[PDB]
């Protein structure tokens, strides 16, 4: 999964 | 009174209580004032952990109902939990939506650039976080919400903030995120999570110790997410 | 729709949902059937974290009580958040108290000693939660429940229970832990926790592969506290 | 640090 802040 | 609400926030924090701290700060949202950047980084905090709770949740469940195998009986209840906790999120972003719409967002003056662009990237993701639950046309609805939201602040903050301001950093971050998970568009994704890092390098010489700090960690998010889509 | 229940028991706990676990689990007892070995478990674990969150605010909050500013106004947000958590702390304890004299307790046949020992040992951790938070007369009354409880739970694992059998080394843990902190009898304490650590060193050629894990671990943590303790 | 209970 893409790391969001 | 005002200061005993965030001390009640800070309170609940210590005691990770984060339904209470949500209430609070959603208490001293709704008198109508705006909030400092220490009223608003709690209020920030206490809504993520919120929702991130009801995001994992979902995650785990939503994980168990793609291998329910064929059990008809199995998948009612594994789907019907969460079913729940998607209401439960749902709920959470109403709220946190609503408080942006009629306080946070409404009060922003006209110079206000740095609370807009925070506020319209929360907005954002909180449509975002509507957007990885949905199906069909409620999925629709939210995505383009989210778009428009993450849309504002782009172009605000490219031309009222600094490259390497963390805001305008973090907001590059979660919209490449939003491009890459909600729309599946690598592309767009890529490009803008590239250009931000590429923005933001041009400019690194010329911070103190405190704000590379938070830069450099908002920057090394944006590398590792480019090497994930690569 | 008993196994629904208890699979609904199953995905609360990897959600992380306690509360969810928990009502779960109080449903299933209040079919007035016995438990099996698993449903007693995840009764045990649900009220453990949903009480354990509740103690570790209240241990937050209480440590920051104690802490001045002469803010009248600070000291009474505190100490009604205290209270707040208190009463919710309070109202877990006896909705599982409830369960176990109403349904646990006594649905156990004279020669269920296992299960006996397990759920008389659980209202008096029960008991012991309740003392940890009571303050001024009320306070007795909750100690002496517990210590009764205990106690008789001591008295049939002792006659009936090996001594490396987790349930009896837990109780043991536990009623040393209650003449410790609640009763600050440390001899008593300390007699209590090293006659069962002894007890079970003795037998220690008893435990099978499979069984060795539940017991020693205990026993660490009799060691662990009476190196504490002394 | 604090006594311990089962766990």
């Amino acid at each position: 999964r893409s790391l969001s802040s | 009174d005002r200061e005993q609400l965030v001390q009640k926030a800070r309170l609940a924090e210590q005691a990770e209580r984060y339904d209470d701290m949500a209430a609070a700060m959603k208490n001293v949202t709704e008198l109508n004032e705006p909030l400092s950047n220490e009223e608003r980084n709690l209020l920030s905090v206490a809504y993520k952990n919120v929702v991130g709770a009801r995001r994992s949740s979902w995650r785990v469940i939503s994980s168990i109902e793609q291998k329910t195998d064929g059990n008809e009986k199995k998948i009612e209840m594994v789907r019907a939990y969460r079913e729940k906790i998607e209401k439960e999120l749902e709920a959470v972003c109403q709220d946190v939506l609503s408080l942006l719409d009629n306080y946070l967002i409404k009060n922003c003056s006209e110079t206000q650039y740095e609370s807009k662009v925070f506020y319209l990237k929360m907005k954002g993701d909180y449509y975002r976080y509507l957007a990885e639950v949905a199906t069909g046309e409620k999925r629709a609805t939210v995505v383009e919400s989210s778009e428009k939201a993450y849309s504002e602040a782009h172009e605000i903050s490219k031309e009222h903030m600094q490259p390497t301001h963390p805001i305008r950093l973090g907001l590059a971050l979660n919209y490449s995120v939003f491009y890459y998970e909600i729309q599946n568009a690598p592309e767009q994704a890529c490009h803008l999570a590239k250009t931000a890092f590429d923005d933001a390098i041009a400019e690194l010489d010329t911070l103190n110790e405190d704000s590379y700090k938070d830069s450099t960690l908002i920057m090394q998010l944006l590398r590792d997410n480019l090497t994930l889509w690569t």
